[PDB]
């Protein structure tokens, strides 16, 4: 589908909210495979389990093995961009 | 389970 921006607001006190899969060492991008109920990621409307994450505020997650991904995502505070694609 | 998965 169509590249696409959306917006996630976030306190400090919580987590985003989904679970990933994925990674380069996988040969699979970055894929969201859970969206929990009333977390950050639900409550912003705009992410989808089976979206791609291709960056974060710009922070680039293509190509990321797992973990690095886990900490580029994880360091992110506050109303927070995501560049990500449905396929 | 072949993939990791994180929950973040
Ligand atoms: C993770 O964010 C998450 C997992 C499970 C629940 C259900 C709580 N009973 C909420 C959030």
């Amino acid at each position: 589908g169509p590249i696409r921006k959306v917006l996630l607001l976030k306190e400090d006190h919580e987590g985003l909210g989904i679970s990933i899969t994925g990674g380069k060492e996988h040969g699979v991008p970055i894929l969201i495979s859970e969206i929990h109920p009333g977390q950050p990621a639900d409550r912003c409307g705009g992410l989808h389990v089976g979206d791609a994450i291709l960056a974060v505020n710009g922070v680039n997650l293509r190509d990321t093995k797992h973990k690095e991904a886990v900490t580029i995502l994880s360091q992110q505070r506050g109303e927070i961009e995501f560049e990500v694609v449905y396929v | 389970s072949r993939l990791p998965t994180s929950k973040i």
